[PDB]
């Protein structure tokens, strides 16, 4: 009923929740690129919607070639 | 009496030959007395009601 | 927006929209039956959405068949059926007054008047309005002659209007002649009335009144006499249900050692007949039960040539026994020990003949010990009419009762409703200021009726009402009589005419109970400004 | 079997009452906006209409009513803005209120419309006289007579707080054209600039416009310049008809090239031989077209809006000349006192200041894109009340006054003329109070006490006495700066009633299908 | 209107009898015009609205779940 | 019934007020956390481009929000309005509104259309006093620069780039200096590249065109005398057009030589013009740079329209029309031209000492490819404030001084009118009083006790003062250098109580889908 | 106000403590408001409506308070302090200047209902109602 708007299909992750969604994803891109540093590190095989295979340890590679929807994440990916 | 065209236009008249002009009838019999008033308004201006 | 509570299905309208929706909802139920009233008025037909029809001019019954959607409308329907209780007639009209009171009241708050001021503007105009009735109705206490006038005015604006004069007396006479009771030192005519039937087919005018009741029943066995007349007849209204007899429940029957299952089988029937005879032995010219007689107990009432009626109307055997002096017996036992019956229980009539009325036959009971029995058996073309003819009856019988139960009567025909119109506004407007504009509308709202009595006639009648004004205003003002007032509308022929000079006359009571309740209804809605309407209980429709 | 299935018909009292009481709808909505305590409305048509104009027309246009007896009001209004600017709202009030007070007779009757119709038909033309009696041009005649007739109009609009400015604003532009003693009401130009405020609206005493560019090195401003209204494309626009250049020989191409170049090269020089400072054309020159003229110190112009350039010649006295090779020296416009490019909002306007020039272009600034427009339409209702204040120096003492005065007249005549014509006479009479009614209801001061005391006085005199809520109570609107042009009050009644009878001339209504 | 004028009559006559009377359409004395209500009436009302506000004001978060 | 055809909704009176008053504040609470360096930025994701914007700019913060409500979308206009006219403060231009009308809402318990009369007359008294307290001068370019920096600073603060506040405040005040008063801010283009770090964002006295010299040519230039040619270095042909048919077979024997020659006139026309470098609107055929490279003439094919002029108005060398028609008299006096070596593509350069000025305030910030945007729009918010002071010498102190002086002044008048319209006045003040209050929320100081504290000081001092966000002392803004231009803080005030008017007059509405 | 029951019954009444209950509510807190209205009825029996319009103003200004860095809890008891002062001031205003009569005087007991009887559907018919109530109570 309200509307209360704002608008439909839109959402306001505000304040601390914003603080969450903000922080709570930045380190998300951690567990993804953690492997790459250190000579003892290991690589990652990336697939896509076009049925292709990438197995390389570079980060720009594992961050550009990724699908992410949390601003901070994409931001660090940037 | 007001009449709203099949196109939505609004029309008001006293003339009976026009009332029917804007009216979509179905009755083959009524069609006749309508053809009358209409087949007069053209030949003679007034008198379209005394027809019907 | 909102948030407020609570949707969906639960909503509320505010101030203006409601005060309007309320007025519209009232003019709705009102404007439908606004044609009915007045001799010039007609009847209507309502369809049972299954083909079935029902022709009626009654406003009450007509509004019931409408269905009354909404609180404001149904509120009028409720006010309608109130009128029958007060009176019996005018239901068609009371609704109008009310509706007009709101219509105008709101048209005042729409002028930023505020309801409180208005709700009082009526509160007062009403009291003073009755104070004017004190001048009109009083002179109508003295004027059987003027009783047939009231019963006749209850015919017009009705189907039986064409045969008014004829049925005018059939109405009066049954109540006046044969319908009087007395409870706790009070004399009154049946507010539950006197049995009236309908005869399919036959002549209009030839509706047979009866010098007795008309119990609608058929002879139990064909072997019984179809009539027993002469004089001093033995009537018996027995609600004993003397048909058969089965063991008293909870009293099981286990036999042994016999060989005696038969020794009491008949004994079960014996005790029945033993009571049947005990009653037949006191008179038994005619037996009238409510429960019913049995085939194995009719043969006994048959051989004795005693007319027996299986399972009659309980509401009848009472009214019948009350006139024949009999006593509607309940249980056989009278004190202990008693069988029992006493010739002092039987009734006193003259004829008990089972008449015929077109593919149908009902038993009549002519003459009684106490001469108080009347039954009007109508007769017309179709059920469609013969029923409505009864509506005009139930609605006319009443007008008389109310009259004969209150010495004061009133010059109807738009007369009273006209005097008030002029009298309050010209003479009520002492307070002035704003309250005046209220009183004013309360008087103006009264013209609503006289108006429609005229508008009912296709012809321009805007003037016929204008005259009724100047005339009535003449009683006092403006700018030893002879009083030139007290006239009224002659809908039949255009132009004013003294109503008292005419058969027309309505019971004062009717002009009050209707003027009063029409106000309360109006008020109750005036106070309204917000209608919260919460949705009902929906079907589970659970996705799980 | 006729009639065709299906098309609705209302024969009887139905259309007779369900058209008046149906017209009353739209006439019940607008009946709140009028006068000092105004009630402006907002509405979102299909898509984001988001428009808030108090112009009764502007309102009744968005309702897009579909009902016949209602689209009559959306018509009886539309006309107003053709004859008289303001008053558009007040017409409907009566237009309906009449229909309204026609119900009582029509219902307790037993009275054919024809009777009611002519019954008002008289009262109408009767009132038209009383009005023509009151206007008086011009006791204390002054150029302020128009100015205060506008403060009666702008009053109670979305500009009233800042109105004394938008007052002198309107008058000025109006008095720039030769309509005194005839001239259009178009020449004043109303421009829309994004950001800003009502108070920050500029009254350019010349022209205004923006245009596409290709090189900014041009001079941004020039004092007392020479302006050529060219109207041509110079880049290299292809010939109208199928223009082609078939060739022969090796060394001819270049000849054609240098020829083409030459053709335009010349035209450009031609402009120079006019000694202008700013070339303003209605078509497109881009590229070298600008380049050269800019080197000479002239701000080239992209084709200037049609109705734009048509203002510039008159202000500058120049005459638009679609031909370049016959450009005379008496066709240019120098009237421009100072032409600059002072940037405003997110845009950049080229204003030609300065005057002896007809189109007093107004560059109206706003704070909201839905308000800049509510001010525009809030001056169209003014500039016109000014125009009519000039055309006829006859002024009606408005403010619910001319109404309360007409009423007493009609009410006076009706009594002598008693009969079935007395009521309908006392109709337009009573219904004439429609204005002073909610005119006060909107404010708040008690209306009933006010008119019961206004009539009680206006009746014994006070012929031009209206309801002035400035101090509460009521007084002669003739003393205060309350002046409504004649045409408004007069023409409106004749119009509001024209429909107040048409909708009674109605028997039934027959519809159609899609 | 009446509020302002009540403030005065309040400070002047210790709001002892002054108030708003709908009938009088102004500001006469409640007692003078026999307008009376029990001492509990308006005292047991405040005690509630306050102890109530407390409750509501103590609320910081609303979650839902089957009780 | 009709009407025009439902489904159409209709809201009138009481609720239509709340839903609008409460409807606006809805926007205001979120909007406010953007005042003073203790200010926040909000993220804004766009459906389509699926890229997000992070910055804090009231105009953009709301211009990037899909909002259904008319009363809200309305505010979103106010912001997008001041941003245009003024440039800064847009973040707050609504704050005083939502509060203002929330005030009006409570006051509405009392006719509305009259409340507008107060807020337009009483906040006019405020508007007046604020002019009185204003401090003009000086007009010596010696003093100006020191004020403009203080302005750019106070504005550039609270924006991601505040870190090196000076670094930017300098960027701004410079580009503003060039082009006297008052000139359009459309010639100085803010170009941005994704380059490692922050503060590597210098101001450029030339242009930074995208294009890189054609072929294997020199990357630098001495005593640059560039050339502004228009026509492409290709064999010409009339625009009307024509066809050339080789009727003669021997005609081609000469036609072929006509080719190489009809463009060799480009080289001859170049050396003769004394020009050293070149660049053309339209493109040049591979048959040209070849000749250019051997000669050492530099090739710069294709340049944007507005860039063709930037390179021009930089050296004032006139935009040449067609090759060989160009006078050596017209040439570009460029100090230098180089190819900066960014990752991937590298832009060319047109440095100028004056210069000229067609500033290009290029900003890098590799740190975050979406911070440049976040930043280069704050540099702007600076620029447009450093300009308003030139056009309007008037300036006033912030930190809550602005509102303090008004609410203080307005305050007295309200107690004098002793009119219902007068209470209106008092709110107009309490709305302003709200701005500093809110400014405290963010810094951390208690509001209630901070305004009362602040209002006493205006009396002791009057009207210099304000509330310190960070530095101690609760010191006067003139001391701490916390000031912004005066006309800006006017438009803000008026422009708000404007929408406060229109929006407070609506009463009823009608909405379709 | 008219109240259409979820069942169907119609209610028209001035008892705001019944009116509030009748009008379905969602917000759990709004619900709270209902009981505090139904309380004044079980306690005193009047002012079922007035107490609600109070619970508003208070909560509505505690709004204004929180909005200015005033702690909720500080307002809770902070208000409750003004509560006990109000319920006490009510005596210092009826000790005193006005009245506190309980018996032997109908001139007031009736006038208590006359005001009480007044301002309801029975406004017009109260005379009989007012006295009747008083008499029907004072005798128990
Ligand atoms: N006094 C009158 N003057 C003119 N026409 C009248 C007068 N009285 C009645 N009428 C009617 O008006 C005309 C007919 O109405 P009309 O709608 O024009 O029918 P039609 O156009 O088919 O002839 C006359 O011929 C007549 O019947
Ligand atoms: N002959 C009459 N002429 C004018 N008015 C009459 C006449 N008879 C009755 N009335 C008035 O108008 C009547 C309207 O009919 P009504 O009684 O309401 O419905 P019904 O008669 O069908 O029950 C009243 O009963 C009465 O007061
Ligand atoms: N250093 C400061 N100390 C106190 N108040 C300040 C200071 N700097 C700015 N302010 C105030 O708070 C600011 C809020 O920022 P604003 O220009 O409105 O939008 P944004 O910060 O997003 O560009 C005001 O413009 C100003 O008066
Ligand atoms: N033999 C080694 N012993 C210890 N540290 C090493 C050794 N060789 C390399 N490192 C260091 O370990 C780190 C991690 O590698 P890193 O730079 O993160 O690779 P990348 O950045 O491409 O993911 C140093 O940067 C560096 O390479
Ligand atoms: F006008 Be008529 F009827 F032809
Ligand atoms: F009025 Be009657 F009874 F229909
Ligand atoms: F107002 Be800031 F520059 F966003
Ligand atoms: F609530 Be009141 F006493 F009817």
């Amino acid at each position: 009923m309200s509307l209360q708007l704002l608008n439909p299909k839109a959402e306001s992750l505000r304040r601390d929740a914003a603080l969450k969604v903000n922080v709570t994803s930045a380190e998300g891109l951690q567990s993804v690129l953690e492997t790459n540093l250190g000579p003892k590190g290991t690589l990652k095989m990336l697939v896509d919607g076009a049925g292709n295979i990438k197995l390389t340890k570079d980060g720009k590679v594992l961050l550009t070639e990724m699908q992410i929807q949390s601003p901070t994440a994409v931001l660090i990916a940037r | 009496k007001i009449i709203v065209n099949h196109l939505g236009k609004i029309i008001i008249t006293n003339d009976a030959a026009t009332m029917l002009r804007e009216l979509d009838i179905v009755h083959p019999a009524v069609k006749v007395l309508v053809m009358a008033t209409e087949q007069q308004k053209i030949d003679m201006g007034d008198g379209t009601n005394l027809v019907m | 927006s909102r948030s407020d509570t609570l949707f969906l299905g639960g909503e509320k309208i505010s101030g203006d929209d409601i005060r309007n929706q309320n007025v519209l909802a009232t003019m709705a139920v009102a404007n439908v039956v606004k044609s009915s009233l007045g001799p010039v008025g007609l009847d209507k037909m309502l369809v049972d959405d299954i083909g079935d029809f029902t022709v009626t001019n009654d406003g009450a019954t007509i509004l019931s068949l409408l269905d009354v959607q909404h609180p404001a409308g149904k509120i009028l329907v409720e006010l309608a059926q109130q009128q029958d209780r007060e009176i019996g007639d005018g239901t068609t009209s009371v609704v109008i007054i009310a509706s007009e009171l709101l219509k105008r009241a709101n048209e005042l708050v729409k002028n930023k008047i505020h309801p409180t001021t208005i709700i009082t503007g009526f509160r007062v105009a009403l009291r003073e309005a009755i104070r004017f009735i004190n001048e009109v109705l009083s002179t109508s206490v003295d004027t059987k002659e003027t009783l047939i006038n009231i019963a006749k005015t209850s015919m017009s604006s009705k189907i039986i209007g064409a045969d008014s004069d004829f049925f005018s007396n059939m109405v009066v006479d049954a109540l006046l002649a044969v319908k009087t009771q007395n409870s706790k030192g009070e004399i009154k005519y049946p507010v539950k009335a006197v049995n009236v039937l309908k005869a399919h087919g036959k002549s209009a005018t030839e509706s047979l009144l009866v010098p007795g009741y008309a119990l609608n029943c058929t002879v139990a066995s064909q072997a019984m006499p179809k009539r027993i007349a002469g004089g001093n007849v033995k009537i018996a209204c027995l609600d004993l249900n003397l048909q058969k007899a089965r063991m008293a429940m909870g009293v099981q029957i286990n036999i042994d050692d016999p060989e005696q299952l038969e020794q009491i089988r008949k004994r079960e029937a014996g005790i029945v007949l033993e009571r049947v005879k005990k009653i037949i032995d006191a008179g038994a010219q005619v037996v009238l039960t409510t429960k019913g007689i049995d085939d194995l107990c009719l043969k006994e009432f048959v051989e004795a040539k005693i007319m027996g009626v299986r399972r009659c109307k309980k509401e009848d055997l009472r009214r019948i026994a009350r006139a024949t002096g009999a006593t509607l017996v309940s249980s056989m036992s009278n004190l202990e020990g008693e069988e029992t019956f006493e010739s002092s229980y039987l009734g006193l009539c003259d004829e008990v003949v089972q008449a015929k009325f077109s593919d149908d036959e009902c038993i009549l009971i002519k003459g009684t010990s106490k001469h108080s029995s009347s039954s009007i058996i109508l007769r017309g073309a179709n059920d469609y009419s013969l029923d409505e003819m009864e509506r005009s009856l139930h609605d006319s019988l009443s007008v008389v009762k109310r009259t004969l139960e209150s010495g004061n009567v009133v010059p109807g025909g738009g007369c009273v409703e006209a005097a008030l119109n002029i009298y309050l506004d010209n003479f009520a407007t002492t307070v002035g200021s704003r309250e005046q504009l209220a009183i004013a509308e309360f008087a103006a709202a009264l013209l609503i009726i006289p108006k429609t009595l005229a508008v009912n006639a296709a012809k321009d009648s805007s003037e016929l009402v204008a005259k009724l004004r100047s005339y009535h205003a003449a009683s006092q003002m403006a700018k030893k009589r002879r009083s030139y007032r007290n006239y009224g509308l002659d809908l039949i022929r255009g132009k004013i005419v003294d109503e008292i000079h005419a058969g027309v006359l309505e019971p004062t009571i009717s002009k009050v109970k209707s003027l009063k309740s029409a106000l309360e209804a109006c008020v109750a809605i005036l106070r309204i400004d917000t209608m919260i309407t919460v949705d009902p209980e929906p079907p589970k429709e659970d996705p799980h | 079997v006729f009639m065709n299935a299906s098309q609705e018909r209302t024969t009887g009292r139905q259309a007779q009452i369900s058209n008046i009481t149906a017209a009353k709808a739209v006439a019940d909505v607008i009946r709140t906006c009028l006068g000092p305590k105004a009630m402006l409305k907002m509405l979102l048509d299909p898509m984001g209409g988001l428009v808030l104009t108090n112009d009764g027309h502007a309102i009744l246009r968005e309702i897009d009513v579909a009902h016949p007896a209602a689209k009559s009001m959306l018509e009886l209004s539309r006309t107003q803005d053709e004859e008289v600017g303001d008053g558009t709202t007040t017409v409907i009030i009566l237009a309906g209120e009449i229909l309204a007070q026609c119900a009582p007779y029509l219902i307790e009757k037993n009275i054919h419309p024809v009777i009611i119709i002519q019954a008002l038909k008289k009262a109408l033309t009767d009132a038209l006289e009383v009005i023509k009696q009151v206007s008086k041009p011009v006791d204390v005649e002054n150029d302020a007579a128009m100015k205060k007739l506008i403060q009666a109009s702008i009053g109670t609009k979305y500009v009233i707080h800042w109105s004394e400015k938008m007052c002198e604003l309107a008058l000025d532009a109006v008095k720039t054209v030769r309509k005194d003693l005839i001239d259009i009401k178009r020449y004043v130009r109303v421009e829309k600039i994004p950001g800003g405020d009502v108070l920050d609206s500029r009254v350019l005493k010349g022209v205004l416009l923006n245009k596409d560019v290709v090189h900014p090195k041009m001079s941004r401003h020039i004092e007392n310049p020479r302006v050529v209204l060219l109207d041509c494309p110079l880049e290299y626009k292809k010939g109208e008809s199928q223009t082609n250049i078939e060739i022969e020989k090796e060394e001819d191409w270049n000849r054609i090239l240098q020829i083409e170049e030459e053709q335009v090269q010349l035209m450009c020089e031609q402009i120079l031989a006019v000694r202008p400072t700013l070339v303003i054309t209605e078509k497109g020159v881009s590229d070298l077209a600008q380049h050269y003229l800019l080197k000479g110190g002239c701000s080239v112009l992209r084709r200037v809006k049609k109705s734009d350039n048509n203002r510039i010649a008159r202000v500058t006295g120049a005459t638009i000349v679609n031909r370049v090779e016959d450009l005379k020296e008496s066709d240019v416009g120098t009237n421009c006192g100072l032409f600059k490019v002072e940037m405003i909002g997110d845009e950049y306007f080229s204003f030609l200041d300065n005057g002896s020039g007809k189109a007093c272009t107004i560059m109206l600034r706003g704070g909201s894109k839905d308000i800049l427009n509510e001010i525009d339409r809030n001056l169209q209702d003014a500039m016109a009340v000014a125009r009519n204040v000039m055309l006829s120096p006859s002024l009606s003492p408005g403010g619910g006054a001319t109404e309360m005065a007409v009423s007493v007249k009609l009410a006076e005549k009706a009594k002598q003329l008693e009969g079935i014509q007395q009521w309908p006479y006392q109709a337009v009479a009573d219904a004439m109070e429609c204005i002073p009614r909610t005119l006060i209801q909107n404010a708040g001061g008690d209306p009933i006490r006010l008119l019961s005391q206004l009539r009680a006085k206006h009746a014994q005199g006070n012929f031009t006495t209206g309801i002035d809520g400035d101090k509460g109570k009521i007084v002669d609107m003739v003393s205060y700066g309350i002046w409504e042009p004649e045409v408004i009050k007069q023409q409106s009644v004749k119009t509001a009633i024209e429909s107040a009878c048409l909708l009674l001339r109605v028997d039934d209504i027959v519809s159609g299908v899609r | 209107g009446t509020l302002s004028t009540l403030k005065s009559k309040q400070l002047k006559e210790k709001i002892s009898n002054i108030g708003v009377d709908c009938l009088g359409y102004g500001s006469n004395d409640m007692k003078e015009l026999f307008v009376v209500d029990p001492f509990i009436g308006k005292k047991q009302q405040i005690l509630l609205a306050t102890q109530l506000c407390r409750m509501i004001l103590k609320i910081d978060n609303v979650i839902i779940s089957g009780k | 019934v009709q009407i025009f055809g439902d489904q159409v909704t209709e809201e009138r009176a009481e609720n239509a007020r709340l839903s609008a008053f409460v409807g606006a504040i809805a926007v205001g609470d979120l909007v406010k956390s953007t005042l003073g360096p203790k200010g926040m930025d909000k993220l804004l994701q766009s459906a389509s481009s699926n890229t997000c914007m992070v910055t804090n700019d009231g105009a953009t913060i709301l211009k990037s929000i899909p909002l259904d409500n008319p009363a809200a979308k309305v505010l979103v206009n106010i912001s997008k309005v001041q941003d245009d006219e003024v440039g800064d403060g847009t973040t707050s231009v609504t704050v005083l509104s939502a509060e203002l009308l929330r005030e009006a809402e409570k006051l509405i318990d009392i006719h509305p259309q009259t409340i507008i009369e107060g807020y337009r007359l009483a906040s006019a008294a405020a508007l007046d006093a604020l002019t009185k307290a204003a401090v003009d001068n000086s007009h010596d370019k010696t003093m100006f620069r020191e004020d403009l920096i203080h302005i750019a600073k106070t504005t550039l603060s609270s924006k991601i780039l505040s870190q090196d506040k000076d670094h930017f405040a300098e960027l701004a005040t410079n580009a503003i200096l060039r082009l006297k008063g008052s000139t359009n801010l459309e010639h100085i283009q803010i170009i941005k590249i994704l380059g490692g770090k922050l503060s590597d964002s210098f101001l450029d006295e030339g242009f930074i065109l995208a294009k890189k010299f054609g072929n294997n040519q020199p990357k630098r230039i001495e005593n640059a005398k560039i050339l502004i040619a228009n026509t492409t270095l290709d064999t010409d042909k009339v625009k009307i057009f024509g066809t050339k048919f080789k009727v003669d077979s021997t005609a081609k024997l000469a036609q072929l030589e006509k080719a190489e020659r009809e463009k060799m006139k480009n080289k001859i026309a170049k050396i003769s013009k004394f020009g050293i470098n070149t660049f053309i609107n339209r493109q040049l055929i591979y048959d040209y740079p070849e000749q250019l490279f051997t000669d050492l003439g530099i090739n710069s094919i294709e340049h944007a329209d507005f860039e063709g002029v930037e390179r021009l108005a930089l050296v004032t060398g006139g935009e040449v029309v067609s090759t060989f028609d160009e006078p050596s008299k017209c040439k570009l006096g460029e100090c230098d031209v180089i190819e900066e070596i960014m990752l991937g593509e590298q832009p060319f350069l047109k440095f100028s000492g004056c210069k000229a000025g067609e500033a290009c305030t290029i900003v890098l910030r590799g740190a975050t490819d979406q911070t440049l945007d976040e930043a280069e729009r704050s540099l702007h918010d600076a620029l447009s404030v450093l300009s308003q002071t030139t056009k309007e010498t008037r300036t006033v102190l912030g930190g809550g001084c602005a509102e303090m002086v008004m609410s203080k002044a307005v305050d007295t008048e309200a107690q004098n009118i002793d009119g219902k319209k007068s209470l209106a006045v008092e709110a107009f003040a309490r709305a302003l009083r709200q701005l500093p209050t809110i400014l405290a929320d963010n810094a951390g100081f208690d509001s209630s006790e901070l305004v009362s504290k602040l209002r006493s000081s205006i009396y002791n001092g009057i009207s210099t003062s304000g509330l310190d966000l960070n530095n101690g002392t609760i010191a006067d803004m003139r001391q701490l250098g916390i000031v912004e231009s005066y006309k800006l803080k006017r438009a803000v005030v008026s422009s708000a109580s404007e929408a406060a008017e229109v929006l407070l007059r609506v009463d009823n509405i009608i909405r379709a889908r | 106000k008219i109240l259409i029951s979820p069942d169907g019954e119609i209610t028209i009444t001035n008892d705001g403590a019944t009116i509030l209950s009748q009008m379905e509510l969602d917000n759990e807190i709004a619900k709270l408001l209902v009981q505090l209205s139904k309380s004044q009825d079980d306690e005193i029996g009047d002012g079922t409506t007035g107490v609600v319009v109070l619970a508003s103003a208070l909560l509505d200004q505690a709004l204004e308070l929180i909005q200015k860095g005033i702690h909720p809890i500080k307002i809770a008891n902070g208000f409750d302090e003004a509560a006990k002062l109000a319920i006490s001031k009510l005596e210092e205003t009826c000790d005193d200047i006005s009245a506190s009569n309980d018996e032997l005087f109908r001139d007031f007991l009736l006038r208590a209902a006359k005001t009480s009887l007044g301002s309801k559907i029975v406004s017009k018919d109260h005379d009989r109602f007012a006295e009747m109530a008083v008499e029907a109570v004072i005798n128990v």
